[PDB]
């Protein structure tokens, strides 16, 4: 598997020529037309071809700011951490067909959509745990954030 | 959607109590079901043979208690207790004549720096009004006090009236916010439940039935 | 009234509201979920308690098999006629010659109170005072069987020659709990193997009840010639209700009744039971002093929280050559039966003064799945807890006297750490996954470490104005910082 | 026509210990996050109940006596509907042993009512009267001396073993007292004393410790005027305001007796306030925020007091007369407050009904 | 431990037409995780354990076929169960033997999608916390005890 901590602290300290170099991306996949990518992601197992489609949508969250997506460890009592969608929810600032139109958006369509709630949220979160739901991605992980989302927003209210 | 009484619960000393049939009096962390159908009893004049007006009470009303944490100086002062080593000489040795005990002792539990909001609000089969509360805690009938008689308030029981949903939404429009909640209905987001043994049996004096508050942790 | 045929048990349905009365065919055959409902919890654990024995006697498992199946599906009401057929001509409240868990013939100047029976509405001088009145007045033949189970049980004997039960008195008594009353009763009770691997029944051993084959006047029994049944319906007192008054309300459960009782009577009574019976319902310390071994029950016998006596309740130690400790039958069936099971296990005992009751408790401990076999982490915890309390007492208790300031402290402060600790370490134990804990235990440590300072400074605070007491309490520091570094591993 | 009435008291004892625990420890309590030391309700209230001002002013009252007589007609009215007046009159007759008043205390008609039923439950089996006094005699004994003291049953309550049996039996104080609290953290001094052998002076003495402190005490209480009304058999909201002035008088002038031979803190209060309300409130909060002394802590006290309640008097809905008596002259109160010179002329205040 | 099945029938009648009617958009059961009005619907009725998501989304679905199509009806004093859904099915006189046999050869998804579409079309009245626990369960021995409900209804009937 992929060492998310690991990924996260790297992008934390990451020169800002680089910083700057690879937030300018506007899909995943120009990042492949890029050298701080490679070097950046290159210690966490890009050149094993498993790995690459996960890794090019991590860095692309990450890509949204150097301190957007705020990593909070999780409490020993919790099981796990404060997931994305609850995260999102706790913002304030996003709205609820925002979420919706995400996981109805096609890939790709989605990630882009993503990271502008990212951006707009700079949320507080358990980042290995997105980690994981971007390494996976498929209908039921989608889901599950419009559920984490629909039901913190209904337990705070 | 529903309109609801806003009361505020504090002073110095507290004393919210737990089953008991020895000298130890012990108190739990918040009020009691049976002790604010007391506050309110007190308030509306209602004797204590009154079964009639107790019953009706008791299924009119029903309770929503926030623990607020007190602020002093920007610093949080927790909850802490007290044990009073509390003495009666000349005490009742039997409840027929006059025999009676040179002393006797009793240990008797406080809670300090405590501070509460309550929301109450009517049933469906409510044989009161809100109108009538309000009144009542505004001008009491017999003294109130908070727990023990010797338990003054430091701030007027009444704190405001509204309208909302749940009793979370009610309660939110009222400083200060971010206490646990307990509350006699439940509250969608939330699945923790709290056993007491709060509610009075009015037909059987001086005993309680098992009961469940439900918890919104803050 | 029979305990087997007619209406006395007092339930609520599981979610349900208005209080009705059972008889126990209704409980045992019935996919109708209930819950216990008295006014007291103490004769609720009476009640579940005798119902308890009462399901041990009637209708123990063959295997395993069975004993799953049987907590899935009820019975058919033939079934239970079948099994409790044996039974009846036992368990009669008023009956001419067998009169339940009384003795026929008993010879007293006057007729003692029914409140006497009543653990804690009297027995202390300071109960007149605190407690309301006429609670003793008439109780149903509920009520009334079930307080006299608990006198003979869980409750302090009357006094002067008044023996009290088989596990001593005031025992601590542990039942594993179900989704209702039913699967409860059924879920404590041992199946056939187990039970006769516990009591090997021969002609040697009586195994007949009491009120049935009476204790001789100061006979010694062997602990070991005492059967199952005997045992677990054991009264150690000569009792005997006397005649009931008619229709009216029990002034203790609030309900009406047929027959209630006012009164009963009571005689001086001893015996001796040379060994300790292996009651299946509590724990069991076992102390091995200067090679002897002693075995005793486990009691409330200080006012410190329930956690601290959590060790004492899930968990096994069997070494010899040192002190162990044996938690009560039917909890390691359930470990065994259930070994992915959590646990939500039901305690109470009271604590006492001779025939004062001092205190009462009864506390619903839950668990993880992990408890079965990870006994050592929970172990953990509770002494955790403990070393921090006993850091701070030794603390503040050096400030006191030296090796002076005058004035104790240490006892407030171990109130305040009790209290605190109350919303700590029950929490822990109940959330924690035994299988990865030591984050969630150091944790606490440090909670707790926090909390040791902040009280002992506390409680100095009023009195380091004066110089010659700063001195006294340098080392009083000192010597909490010793013993607060010596709980970090 | 306010019914609560609110007694505030700042007192200062110097060194002592006006009350302690079972270990021989000054008691106390935590305030806003720091120990005070308590002088606990009923070690207060007992030095009111038990004192000589109590004796002469509220066991010496004319309101005192409690005539059955002039009760027949009321008691039978209220009785009426559960007892015959066959036996109401056969019970008033037993305990009385021998103006017609139009109300009665609640605590009278229970009481009364409880015997009446043991009346009649005599009757419907033959029991004859003597043997009914004499299984009754200790019940009668006691009602009797619950009804020449019905001032003291009224303000105080019952005493703590008094023959009472009902539930209206049951007989709370109309003045509720507080526990009295310090206004300021407190340093405790700890006394280390001796006992000289008069026959072998020598030899290493053995020592002991008594702990004890001084400090400024506000003691708070309140009083019921409906509730004082009511249970003198329908009194006059004069006769309770008389009382009330008893009241007022007794906190601000009785100390708990403990200690006080050794220690003798034998302290006038330095300001005393009463003041009429709706709803009864304790001040207490003046000292939330422990006072930090400034040339002492009776000033920085009295002031704070002064100050909290021109802060939320007004919000708090404290808005009936109003009257403060104090040997400070501290940066005063607000002016709807009105200043006694005295005592006394506070205490004739109270019995004018704030005028 | 059990779901409640009356009080989320209640909850499905007095619900706001808005809801109801994004609800009611689905079209095979895993849609519903699509939808927030969903989740929302669902929340106190202890869909947070996965225990009872599945049973969940089949009673919603049937549900959602309008908001009184399934008529609830309590049973009688006398006997132990109430209306089968088979028997009702059978009662309305619309609903053909073929569409049940259909039914319970059908694969999974498929089968809700035509029991959803028998619902609509009979406006059944029975027994809903019965048809709720079939629902939670069903298996083959359930889809055979439907149509065997319904031959022998229509057989007398």
């Amino acid at each position: 598997e992929i060492d998310a901590m690991a990924l996260y602290r790297a992008w934390q300290q990451l020169d800002n020529g680089s910083c700057a170099q690879i937030r300018r991306v506007s899909e995943p996949d120009e990042l492949r037309d890029i050298p701080a990518f490679y070097r950046l992601v290159q210690p966490f197992g890009w050149e094993n071809p498993r790995h690459q489609q996960a890794l090019l949508r991590m860095v692309f969250c990450l890509s949204a700011g150097k301190n957007v997506i705020r990593h909070q460890d999780k409490k020993s009592e919790q099981t796990t951490g404060i997931s994305l969608g609850r995260a999102l929810a706790n913002s304030g600032r996003i709205n609820e067909r925002r979420i919706f139109q995400l996981i109805r958006a096609d890939r790709t369509a989605d990630m882009v959509q993503l990271r502008r709630l990212l951006t707009h949220a700079e949320p507080v979160l358990d980042w290995p745990l997105m980690a994981r739901m971007l390494t996976w991605w498929g209908k039921r992980e989608r889901q599950q954030l419009l559920e984490d989302f629909v039901l913190t927003t209904n337990k705070n209210a | 959607m529903r309109s609801y009484l806003i009361l505020r619960l504090a002073g110095p000393m507290q004393a919210w109590g737990q089953p008991t049939f020895e000298g130890t009096r012990p108190t739990g962390r918040f009020p009691t079901r049976s002790g604010l159908l007391g506050l309110l009893g007190a308030c509306l004049g209602i004797q204590r043979d009154d079964t009639s007006s107790l019953q009706a009470l008791s299924e009119s009303v029903q309770f929503a208690v926030r623990c607020d944490e007190l602020i002093l100086d920007d610093r949080r002062v927790s909850v802490t207790g007290l044990r009073d080593y509390h003495t009666v000489l000349g005490a009742r040795e039997d409840y027929r004549g006059l025999k009676s005990h040179e002393t006797i002792q009793t240990w008797r539990e406080y809670l300090c720096d405590a501070s509460f909001t309550v929301a109450l609000w009517l049933t469906p089969h409510a044989t009161m009004v809100i109108s009538e509360l309000e009144k009542a805690v505004l001008k009491p009938r017999y003294t109130p006090y908070l727990g023990r008689r010797s338990c003054p308030l430091t701030h007027p029981l009444f704190l405001g009236t509204c309208q909302a949903s749940d009793p979370q939404k009610a309660l939110l429009n009222y400083e200060p916010v971010g206490g646990d909640i307990y509350s006699e209905e439940s509250v969608t987001g939330h699945h923790l439940k709290f056993t007491a043994r709060d509610e009075p049996m009015i037909t059987l004096p001086r005993q309680f039935a098992s009961r469940e508050w439900y918890v919104i942790k803050g | 009234m029979n305990l087997l045929i007619d209406n006395w048990i007092p339930v609520r349905p599981r979610n349900g509201g208005k209080v009705q009365i059972i008889n126990l065919q209704s409980l045992y055959c019935s996919r109708d979920q209930w819950r216990l409902s008295l006014p007291r919890d103490d004769m609720e654990l009476a009640a579940l308690a005798l119902l308890v024995c009462i399901g041990q006697i009637i209708a123990p498992a063959k295997d395993d098999v069975e004993f799953r199946h049987r907590i899935m599906n009820p019975l058919t009401e033939d079934e239970f006629q079948q099994l409790i057929a044996p039974w009846i001509d036992m368990f009669y409240l008023n009956h001419a010659e067998h009169p339940f868990m009384q003795t026929k013939g008993v010879k007293a100047n006057d007729v003692t109170p029914m409140e006497k029976l009543l653990a804690g509405v009297s027995g202390a001088t300071n109960c007149a005072f605190v407690n309301q009145p006429g609670q003793g007045e008439a109780l149903c033949g509920g009520c009334t069987a079930i307080a006299l189970f608990n006198q003979a049980n869980q409750a302090p004997g009357f006094g002067g020659g008044f023996k009290s039960g088989l596990r001593g008195g005031t025992p601590v008594t542990t039942f594993v709990r179900g989704i209702d009353l039913r699967s409860t009763v059924l879920l404590n009770v041992l199946t056939l193997p187990r039970l006769q691997k516990q009591f090997p029944n021969e002609s040697h051993t009586e195994n007949q009840p009491t009120w049935i084959k009476p204790i001789k006047s100061n006979e010694s029994i062997p602990a070991s010639s005492i059967g199952f049944v005997r045992g677990l319906f054991w009264q150690p007192a000569h009792i005997e209700l006397c005649d009931p008054i008619g229709i009216g309300k029990c002034s203790c459960c609030g309900q009406e009744s047929n027959l209630r009782y006012t009164g009963f009577l009571k005689e001086k009574f001893t015996f001796t039971v040379n060994g300790l019976w292996p009651h299946p319902h509590s724990p069991c310390l076992v102390t091995v002093k200067k090679g002897e071994v002693e075995e005793k029950f486990l009691a409330f016998t200080t006012s410190a929280p329930s956690w601290t006596q959590i060790s004492r309740v899930v968990v096994d130690k069997i070494i010899q050559n040192e002190n162990g400790n044996r938690v009560a039958a039917v909890v390691n069936q359930f470990r065994n039966i259930a070994p992915q099971s959590p646990l939500e296990l039901i305690m109470g005992g009271y604590r006492n003064n001779q025939a004062s009751i001092l205190e009462r408790r009864h506390d619903v401990l839950m668990f993880n799945q992990g408890w079965q076999q990870y006994g050592n982490v929970i172990n953990e915890i509770v002494t955790v807890g403990l070393g921090y309390k006993t850091a701070l007492r030794k603390a503040l208790y050096t400030f006191a006297e030296g090796f002076g300031a005058g004035v104790s402290v240490h006892e407030t402060a171990e109130r305040h750490f009790y209290r605190q600790s109350e919303l700590l370490i029950p929490d822990v134990l109940a959330n924690v996954n035994f299988s990865q804990a030591d984050e969630v235990i150091a944790d606490l440590r440090d909670k707790l470490h926090q909390l040791c300072e902040m009280l002992f400074n506390q409680s100095v605070a009023p009195y380091a104005h004066h110089p010659k007491l700063i001195s006294t309490l340098a080392l009083a520091r000192a010597t909490l910082y010793k013993h607060l570094r010596e709980l970090k591993p | 026509m306010s019914n609560f009435i609110n007694i505030h008291v700042l007192i200062s004892h110097s060194p002592s210990c006006l009350n302690r625990d079972d270990m021989n420890m000054q008691k106390d309590a935590i305030f806003g996050g720091k120990r005070r030391v308590r002088i606990s309700s009923q070690s207060l209230k007992r030095a009111m109940r038990k004192s000589g001002y109590y004796a002469q002013n509220i066991g010496e009252s004319s309101l005192r006596t409690i005539h059955l007589a002039q009760l027949r007609d009321v008691l039978r009215q209220k009785l009426g509907e559960r007892f015959d007046q066959k036996i109401i009159d056969k019970t008033l007759a037993l305990l009385s042993g021998k103006i017609s008043a139009d109300a009665v205390t609640p605590w009278v008609v229970g009481e009364i009512a409880w015997f009446c039923e043991q009346v009649a439950k005599a009757e419907a089996d033959n029991l004859d009267d003597k043997k009914l006094l004499k299984v009754l005699k200790e019940d009668i004994a006691a009602i009797r001396v619950n009804l020449q003291q019905g001032v003291d049953i009224a303000l105080s309550g019952r005493m703590a073993t008094s023959g009472m049996m009902t539930e209206l039996g049951k007989v709370d104080g109309a003045m509720s007292i507080a526990h009295a609290i310090t206004t300021h953290q407190v340093d405790s001094d700890i006394d280390w004393f001796t006992a000289v052998d008069d026959l072998q002076e020598q030899g290493s003495a053995h020592l002991g410790t008594q702990e004890f402190s001084s400090g400024v005490f506000y003691r708070y209480a309140n009083i019921n005027l409906a509730q004082l009304q009511e249970n003198l058999g329908g009194a006059s909201r004069e006769q309770a305001l008389e009382i009330a002035t008893h009241v007022v008088h007794m906190l601000a002038t009785e100390v708990p007796g403990a200690k006080q031979r050794t220690y003798a803190a034998f302290n006038p209060a330095d300001m005393v306030m009463v003041n009429f309300s709706d709803m009864p409130l304790s001040m207490a909060n003046a000292f939330e925020k422990a006072v930090k002394a400034k040339d002492g802590f009776l000033q920085p006290s009295i002031q704070a007091f002064n100050q909290y309640w021109d802060r939320v008097a007004n919000g708090y809905g404290l808005n009936g007369a109003a009257a403060q008596f104090s040997l400070s002259d501290v940066d005063p109160i607000t002016a709807q407050v009105k200043q006694m010179p005295t005592l006394e002329q506070l205490k004739s205040w109270v019995r004018n009904n704030g005028e």
